[PDB]
C-alpha cells in the first residue's frame, strides 16, 4: 500500500467508514486501530483515481448527518413530556460526535471543501442538527 | 420608519428601531396573519401573498407556517389537478397538469414571494405528495404513466412531431420525472418499452432516444442510463456488425453467396430485458442454418469471449409460398417458420408430423398456428379445433396474399399490455433481491441495531432507488429470519444480530 | 461578491485583489485621491470577506502577496501594509508561493519590514519544502500525486 | 508525552507529543476514539506511510519545532530526489 | 419454403462476468471516462476492452493511462498481463 492516487470502489470503503461514522456520532466505541484506518478510507476517498470521491463523499457524509437527527428529532419529540433531557442526552452525545468526525473528515475539510457553498463537517454536522432537531423544535424547546 | 431612521438617529441603532417596530405590529399579531395565510394562498392573492412573505421573513417563527400552508395548497392542488384524468390520453394528460402545475406555482413562488429557497423546497415536497399518490391500498401509477409518456412521444408518430418537440417535452418531462420517489419501476418499464421499440424499429430517430437516454442520465445519475445507454449502442453497431459480417463474408476463401439475407441485431445480455423465458428448444431451419453457422463462426473467430445465446423467438423472417403460387411476400417469425417448411413436403401437417419438425414444445406451437391461420394464410383441414394428437392443418390455396406486405409480424411489432402486470412482478422480485442484498450488507457490517433504526437504514441506502414500504421492510425482515440469517436477539426482538 | 464571483480580469491579468492591494492602481485625480488610497486595508479585508481568490495570478503569476511586499511607504503606512497581509494570509495565502520567475514572495519584496512582516506571518510547512524539492529536481508529478498535489507543485 | 508512530514496515518511531502534534491527521488522530487516557504507547499506526519518509517526517517535526522563531537564515531541510514525490504525499496526507 | 430476408436477434455475454472498468466506474462495453466527453473530435470506437490475465476487464484508455505511471493491477494487486 501507499498513499498514491488509487482506485477504490466507494460503496465498499464507504460501507466501512459509515460503521465507524455511526458509532463515533453516537458516542459508542471505535477502537484505536479502526479509527485510525478510517483517516486513510478518507484520504483514499478524497485523493481517488481518476476521479477524486470527495465531492460524493461530502454528499454522503450530509445525507447520512441528515438521516441521524432526523431520527435524533423523530426519537426527542415522541418523549413529550421529557423533551428536554432527551434533547440534552442527545446533544450532549451529537457536540461530541461532531467534534469528533470533524477531526476524522480533516483531510475532506482542508483539501476539498476549503478549495471549494459548502460548510465543514464541524459546522455542517451542528448545521444539520439546527435545521432539524432545534428549529422544529424550537416551539416545545424554548416553550419548556 | 425606515425612511425617518436615517432622518434622526445614529446609524447604529437602524436596526433596533425597525427591529423593535416589526416586533410590535408583525410578530404581536403573528398569529393573527398566521390564522390567515390560508385564505391568503387559497385565492392566490399576488399582491397580498408578496405582502404577507415581506412581514414574516423578519419575524423568526412567522415564514414557517406560510411555507407549510403553501405546500398544502399546492399539494391539494395538484391532487385536485392530477385526478380526473381519462383514460384515453391518461400518459400526456397527467405529464402535463403535473408540468402546468409546477410552473404555476414556481412563477408565483419567483415573483410574488421572491423564489426563496425553503418555498421551492415546499413547492418541490407537494409535488413529489401529488406524483406519488395511489388508490387505497393500490400500487403507484406515476411510473408507468410517464414511462408510456416517453414510449408514445418518442415512438414513431402520426401527428409529424418535430425535433424541437421531443428536446423540448422531454426536457420538460425531467423536470416532472425528478418528483418520482419510485423511479425503479420507471426505469424497467423505460427499458421494457425502450428494447420493444429497438428491436422493431419503432423509434423516431436514434438520435432522440440518445438525447432522452442523456437526459435522463442527468437527472438520476449513471447507474440509472447504464442498461438503456448500453442497448442503445447495441442498436448503433448493429448497423456496423452487419457491415462487418458482410466484409467477412465477402472476404472468405471460398467465394460464399448467404442466400437468405442477415441483419443482425446483436444484443448485450445484462441489458436488454429481453431473456430466454420458455425452453425454447427450437430446431434452426435448414435454410437458416447456412447463416446460423457463418455467423457464429464469425463472432467466434472475430470477438472472442462472447457467447451467442440465440434467442429463437425474436427473429423474424421474409417468408415466401412458392407452391401457393408466389403471391407477394410475407414475414412471419422463425418460432414457427419451421412449420411452414412442413407445408414445403405435405400440404397437411400433424402435431406429431410438426414436433419432429419444429422440434418445439407445442404449448406455444398451438399459439403461433393460431395466429398463422387467423389471417386465412393456412386453414383448419381436419374438423377438431381442440388441441389434439392429429389436428390436420392446410395450405389455404385459393386464399392469395392480400397486400405486398402479408405482415404477420404485427403480432410482436405491437407491445401487448397483458405483461404490465408480468413487468410489475418483475421489478417486484428485482426489488426484493435488490433490498436483501443491501440489507445483507448493512447487517453484516454494522451487526448492531434496532428495528426502528433498521428502516431509518433501509430508507437511507433507498433514497438512491424506489422508497420501501414499512410493511416491505418487515416482510424483508421476515424473510431473512427464516433464511438463517439474521436472528430475533435474546433480551428483545426490537434487537437483531448476523450470525 | 456578485463582482467577486464574477471573476473581473484586467489587461495584466489583476484580479480585484490585485489592484486592491497595488500602489500602481491609478486613482482618479479629481477628488478620489483625497479619499481613496490603493493599497487599503479595508478594502482589501472586504473584498477577502467577499469571497476573493486571495491565491489568483497576473499574467506574469504574481499574486497578490507578491504585488503588495513591493509596497514602497512600509514605515509611514505600516498600518495598511500589515493589515493587508495579515488578512492575505489569514484568508490563505501561499507565503511562498512561485510566479513564471520561481521568485518567492520574500524574494519579491524589496523593503526588509514586508520582509519580516511576512516571515513573522510564514508558516514553515513540510509540503511546501517537499513540492520545491521536487520542482528543483524536475520530479515527473504527473498522476503519481493527487491532483490537489500536482498543482501543489505547480506553483511551488 | 511520546507517541509512537507506525510506519508500514513495522518501525516505531517514538517521537515527542509536541513534535507530532504539529500535523494534522496526527492531532486529529489522537483526538477521539483514541486519546490514551492511560498514556501507554500513543501508537499512530500508519500503515499506509514508508519508514523512509516516516522516519524524514519525524525530523521535520524536530526541525521546525527548532527553527520556527528563528527568521535568519534557516538551514535546508536535505529532501533527497528519490524521497521526495513521496514525502509531498507523506506530508500532505498528514498536513505537513 | 425458401426465404429471400431474414434477421436476428443474440445476447452476448462474456465468458467470464464482468461489469465496470474498475477504474472509471463506467461499463467495459460504454465509451471510457475520457472520450466520453471527447465523442467528436475522436473517432470513439478505439476505446475497446482491454483483458488481463487475471480476468479483469478495462477499457483500453482506463487501463494504458493507469500503466503509464505505475505498475499494478487496479482490482488486486498484482502484475497485469494483456491475455
Ligand atoms: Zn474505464
Ligand atoms: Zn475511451
Ligand atoms: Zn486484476
Amino acid at each position: 500500500t501507499s498513499l498514491k492516487p488509487r482506485v477504490v470502489d466507494f460503496d465498499e470503503t464507504w460501507n466501512k467508514l459509515l460503521t465507524t461514522i455511526k458509532a463515533v456520532v453516537m458516542l459508542e466505541y471505535v477502537e484505536r486501530a479502526t479509527w485510525n484506518d478510517r483517516f486513510s478510507d478518507i484520504y483514499a476517498l478524497c485523493v481517488a483515481y481518476p476521479e477524486p470521491l470527495g465531492e460524493r463523499l461530502y454528499t454522503e457524509t450530509k445525507i447520512f448527518l441528515e438521516n441521524h437527527v432526523r431520527h435524533l428529532h423523530k426519537r426527542v419529540l415522541e418523549s413529550e413530556e421529557q423533551v428536554l433531557v432527551m434533547y440534552h442526552r442527545y446533544w450532549e452525545e451529537y457536540s461530541k460526535g461532531a467534534d469528533y468526525m470533524d477531526c476524522l473528515y480533516r483531510y475532506l475539510n482542508t483539501q476539498f471543501i476549503k478549495k471549494n457553498p459548502l460548510m465543514e463537517i464541524g459546522e455542517l454536522a451542528l448545521d444539520m442538527w439546527r435545521k432539524l432537531m432545534v428549529e422544529p423544535l424550537q416551539a416545545i424547546l424554548i416553550r419548556m | 420608519e425606515e425612511i425617518r431612521c436615517r432622518k434622526y438617529l445614529h446609524p447604529s441603532s437602524y436596526t433596533k428601531v425597525i427591529h423593535e417596530c416589526q416586533q410590535r405590529m408583525v410578530a404581536d399579531h403573528l398569529q393573527f396573519l398566521h390564522a390567515e395565510c390560508h385564505n391568503i394562498i387559497r385565492q392566490e392573492k399576488k399582491n397580498d401573498m408578496a405582502n404577507m412573505y415581506v412581514l414574516l421573513r423578519a419575524v423568526s417563527t412567522g415564514l414557517p407556517h406560510m411555507i407549510q400552508e403553501l405546500q398544502n395548497h399546492i399539494h391539494d392542488e395538484g391532487l385536485r389537478a392530477t385526478s380526473n384524468l381519462t383514460q384515453e390520453n391518461m400518459p400526456t394528460l397527467f405529464v402535463e397538469s403535473v408540468l402546468e402545475v409546477h410552473g404555476k406555482f414556481v412563477q408565483l413562488i419567483n415573483t410574488v414571494l421572491n423564489g426563496d429557497q425553503h418555498f421551492m423546497s415546499a413547492l418541490d415536497k407537494a409535488l413529489t405528495s401529488v406524483v406519488n399518490y395511489r388508490e387505497p391500498k393500490s400500487v403507484c401509477k406515476a411510473p408507468e404513466l410517464l414511462a408510456k409518456y416517453c414510449d408514445n412521444l418518442l415512438k414513431k408518430s402520426a401527428k409529424g412531431m418535430t425535433e424541437n418537440e421531443v428536446e423540448d417535452r422531454l426536457t420538460s418531462f425531467i423536470t416532472v420525472f425528478k418528483y418520482i420517489d419510485d423511479k425503479d419501476v420507471f426505469q424497467k418499464f423505460y427499458a421494457r418499452m425502450l428494447a420493444k421499440r429497438l428491436i422493431h424499429g419503432l423509434s423516431m430517430s436514434m438520435d432522440s432516444e440518445e438525447a432522452m437516454i442523456n437526459k435522463l442520465k442527468q437527472a438520476c445519475g449513471y447507474e440509472f442510463t447504464s442498461k438503456l445507454h448500453r442497448m442503445y449502442t447495441d442498436m448503433s453497431v448493429s448497423a456496423d456488425l452487419n457491415n462487418k459480417f458482410n466484409n467477412f463474408i465477402k472476404n472468405q476463401d471460398t467465394v460464399i453467396d448467404l442466400g437468405i439475407s442477415f441483419q443482425i441485431y446483436v444484443l448485450q445480455a445484462g441489458a436488454w430485458p429481453l431473456t430466454q423465458a420458455p425452453s425454447s428448444t427450437f430446431a434452426i431451419p435448414q435454410e437458416l442454418e447456412k447463416s446460423v453457422q457463418m455467423f457464429e463462426l464469425f463472432y467466434s473467430q472475430h470477438f472472442s469471449g462472447r457467447k451467442l445465446t440465440w434467442l429463437h423467438y425474436l427473429c423474424t423472417g421474409e417468408v415466401k409460398m412458392n407452391y401457393l403460387g408466389k403471391p407477394y411476400v410475407a414475414m412471419v417469425t422463425t418460432y414457427q417458420m419451421a412449420v411452414l417448411l412442413a407445408f414445403n413436403n405435405s400440404e397437411t401437417v400433424s402435431y406429431k408430423e410438426l414436433q419432429d419438425s419444429t422440434q418445439m414444445n407445442e404449448k406455444e406451437l398451438t399459439k403461433t398456428i393460431k395466429s398463422l391461420l387467423d389471417v386465412k394464410m393456412i386453414n383448419h383441414d381436419s374438423e377438431k379445433e381442440d388441441i389434439d394428437a392429429e389436428s390436420s392443418f392446410s395450405l389455404n390455396m385459393n386464399f392469395s396474399s392480400k397486400r405486398t406486405k402479408f405482415k404477420i409480424t404485427t403480432s410482436m411489432q405491437k407491445d401487448t399490455p397483458q405483461e404490465m402486470e408480468q413487468t410489475r412482478s418483475a421489478v417486484d422480485e428485482d426489488r426484493k433481491m435488490y433490498l436483501q442484498a443491501a440489507i445483507v450488507r448493512i447487517m453484516k457490517a454494522r451487526k448492531v441495531l434496532r428495528h426502528n433504526a433498521l428502516i431509518q437504514e433501509v430508507i437511507s441506502q433507498s433514497r438512491a432507488r424506489f422508497n420501501p414500504s414499512i410493511s416491505m421492510i418487515k416482510k424483508c425482515i421476515e424473510v431473512l429470519i427464516d433464511k438463517q440469517y439474521i436472528e430475533r436477539s435474546q433480551a428483545s426482538a426490537d434487537e437483531y444480530s448476523y450470525v | 461578491y456578485n463582482l467577486i464571483h464574477l471573476d473581473p480580469r484586467t489587461r495584466e491579468g489583476f484580479t480585484l485583489l490585485h489592484l486592491a492591494v497595488n500602489s500602481n492602481t491609478p486613482v482618479d485625480d479629481f477628488h478620489t485621491n483625497d479619499v481613496c488610497s490603493f493599497p487599503n486595508a479595508l478594502v482589501t479585508k472586504l473584498l477577502l470577506d467577499c469571497g476573493a481568490e486571495v491565491n489568483a495570478v497576473d499574467n506574469e503569476g504574481n499574486s497578490a502577496l507578491h504585488i503588495i511586499v513591493q509596497y514602497n511607504r512600509p514605515i509611514s503606512d505600516f498600518l495598511t501594509l500589515h493589515s493587508i497581509i495579515i488578512s492575505l494570509v489569514e484568508a490563505g495565502a501561499h507565503t511562498d508561493m512561485t510566479n513564471k520567475q520561481n521568485k518567492t514572495p520574500l524574494d519579491k519584496s524589496t523593503t526588509g519590514v514586508s520582509e519580516i512582516l511576512l516571515k513573522t506571518q510564514m508558516k514553515m510547512s513540510l509540503k511546501c519544502l517537499a513540492a520545491r524539492a521536487v520542482r528543483a529536481n524536475d520530479i515527473n508529478y504527473q498522476d503519481q500525486i493527487p491532483r490537489t498535489l500536482e498543482e501543489f507543485v505547480g506553483f511551488h | 508525552m511520546y507517541v509512537k508512530l507506525i510506519s508500514s514496515d513495522g518501525h516505531e518511531f517514538i517521537v515527542k507529543r509536541e513534535h507530532a502534534l504539529t500535523s494534522g491527521t496526527i492531532k486529529a488522530m489522537l483526538s477521539g476514539p483514541g486519546q490514551f487516557a492511560e498514556n501507554e504507547t500513543n501508537e499512530v499506526n500508519f500503515r499506509e506511510i514508508p519508514s523512509h519518509v516516516l522516519s524524514k517526517v519525524c525530523m521535520y517535526f524536530t526541525y521546525k519545532v527548532r527553527y520556527t522563531n528563528s527568521s535568519t537564515e534557516i538551514p535546508e531541510f536535505p529532501i533527497a530526489p528519490e524521497i521526495a514525490l513521496e514525502l509531498l504525499m507523506a506530508a500532505n496526507f498528514l498536513d505537513c | 419454403f425458401e426465404v429471400k430476408k431474414w434477421n436476428a436477434v443474440a445476447l452476448w455475454a462474456w465468458d467470464i462476468v464482468v461489469d465496470n472498468c474498475a477504474i472509471c466506474r463506467n461499463h467495459i462495453m460504454d465509451l471510457c471516462i475520457e472520450c466520453q466527453a471527447n465523442q467528436a473530435s475522436a473517432t470513439s470506437e478505439e476505446c475497446t476492452v482491454a483483458w488481463g490475465v487475471c480476468n479483469h476487464a478495462f477499457h483500453f484508455h482506463c487501463i494504458s493511462r493507469w500503466l503509464k505511471t505505475r505498475q499494478v493491477c487496479p482490482l488486486d494487486n498484482r502484475e497485469w498481463e494483456f491475455q
